[PDB]
């Protein structure tokens, strides 16, 4: 019978395998059937832990869909990753090297059981976003149908367009988020981040996301508006987000400096299934 | 004339840890292929014998480089893929039965010799993750390393 998790993680539900003591091959036949609620599991996503392919590193772990494909988001399952590693006793490390389908990562464990990702450093350059403008500004001017519209622009390695907002609750994320998403500034879309600035160190925070619209939990979503806040003068070196999925930690020295994201990871429960 | 009825071969592995928790892998002298270092059981000693035996002849380790950790409780055995048994050769050998132990090298790296032996069974090593090695055997060795290490984890991962 192999043993798996459920874990919940940026606002996603992950099952969770430990293939590194166990022995088992995840055919897309095996994982769709997994994937089925009645006949299998049930999953938002499958995170299966390996053993790693270089000496260096401590595992490798895939995400599969529930079609049977792997899924190749960056940093995508890293929490729920770095937490099940440890609850299961296949590491002691708070520092733990993985490889993904993306490449590789260093992951803290911090001692409240947070895990901590560097996100790299923000790039505001206007060519690297892509966005069109002449050279960076800490704040840009947009008119989007008939408004106009004081945002920051910076990459995360994706595009992001950030606007403060008075109440996100208020917010007409479902009007103007379309709007800028797909603005013929953006060649390549943005996401559009809605920030309420709470406290210098606190803000909430919606997201529309590039093609997918509101989501419930955007990570580099909430790395960007930390990132153009601070360059704004707005927020402090470490920064409470809460989104409607839950709340993220992001801390920033500024340029020069990669920006870090720490966000939590729920073991909900443990099972077992007769393959 | 160790070979049991079954056709296995009493035998013993050596998973050697170091403090940051890294194990010792060993490359098969003349090939590109890694292994942990094994040796047959002799007629005449115990488990542990002949484990400090082929641990000198085969890393250069002596008793008072290492000290043991665990071992395993039971027995795990392996068969040879069909096409690497010699059939001619009586008693044939279809496998190894492997008694596993954990040592950890508590003398600097440099105590590690390759060449003790006028035939060493390994031309090099390093040191790798912890699991790394169950990815990376040999496929018919692999379920054994699998259950080994299984085992083996909380000790290492204590320390
Ligand atoms: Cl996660
Ligand atoms: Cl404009
Ligand atoms: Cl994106
Ligand atoms: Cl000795
Ligand atoms: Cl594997
Ligand atoms: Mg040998
Ligand atoms: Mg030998
Ligand atoms: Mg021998």
């Amino acid at each position: 019978s192999m043993q798996f998790s459920k874990m919940h993680g940026l606002g996603n539900d992950f099952m969770v395998v430990d293939a590194v003591t166990q022995n088992v091959f995840f055919s897309p036949e095996l994982i769709r059937r997994l994937a089925d609620r009645h006949l299998g599991v049930g999953f938002d996503q499958l995170l299966v832990v390996e053993p790693p392919y270089d000496p260096e590193l401590d595992f490798h772990y895939r995400i599969f869909n529930a079609d049977g494909s792997e899924v190749a988001q960056c940093g995508n399952g890293a929490r729920c990753f770095a937490r099940f590693v440890r609850l299961k006793g296949l590491t002691n490390k708070r520092d733990i090297r993985v490889s993904t389908a993306n490449g590789r990562m260093v992951l803290t464990v911090t001692d409240d059981d947070l895990v901590r990702v560097n996100m790299g450093e923000p790039n505001f350059e206007p060519s690297a976003v892509p966005f069109r403008a002449n050279k960076a500004e800490k704040t840009y001017i947009m008119r989007a149908a008939e408004q106009t519209i004081l945002c920051g622009v910076v990459s995360m390695g994706n595009p992001h367009c950030v606007i403060q907002v008075d109440d996100v609750d208020t917010a007409a994320v479902e009007t103007l988020g379309p709007v800028l998403e797909s603005h013929e500034r953006f060649p390549e879309r943005a996401n559009i981040g809605f920030m309420q600035v709470v406290k210098r160190e606190h803000i909430r925070l919606r997201v529309y996301e590039r093609g997918a619209g509101e989501t419930q939990a955007c990570g580099s979503g909430a790395c960007a508006a930390v990132a153009v806040g601070i360059q704004q003068g707005l927020l402090a070196e470490e920064v409470r987000v809460e989104l409607p999925g839950g709340r993220l930690d992001i801390a920033w020295k500024g340029p020069g400096h990669p920006l870090y994201m720490t966000g939590p990871a729920v073991h909900v429960y443990d099972g077992f299934i007769h393959l | 004339s160790m070979i049991d009825d079954d056709g296995y071969r009493p035998n013993v592995g050596i998973v050697i840890c170091n403090r940051q928790g890294q194990v010792m892998w060993a490359r098969r002298f003349g090939q590109h292929s890694w292994q942990f270092p094994q040796g047959g059981i002799n007629p005449g000693e115990s488990a542990e014998q002949a484990m400090y035996r082929e641990l000198f002849e085969e890393v250069g380790l002596s008793r008072k480089d290492v000290r043991i950790l665990a071992s395993t409780r039971n027995w795990l055995r392996y068969k040879l893929p069909k096409r690497l048994v010699r059939w001619d050769t009586k008693p044939v050998c279809i496998g190894q039965k492997q008694k596993w132990f954990l040592l950890q090298l508590v003398s600097g790296d440099a105590e590690i010799n390759m060449q003790t032996s006028s035939t060493p069974e390994f031309d090099g090593w390093r040191w790798v993750s912890y699991w790394y090695p169950v990815r990376q055997v040999v496929s018919f060795k692999r379920d054994v390393y699998r259950r080994v290490m299984k085992e083996f984890a909380s000790v290492v991962m204590s320390l």
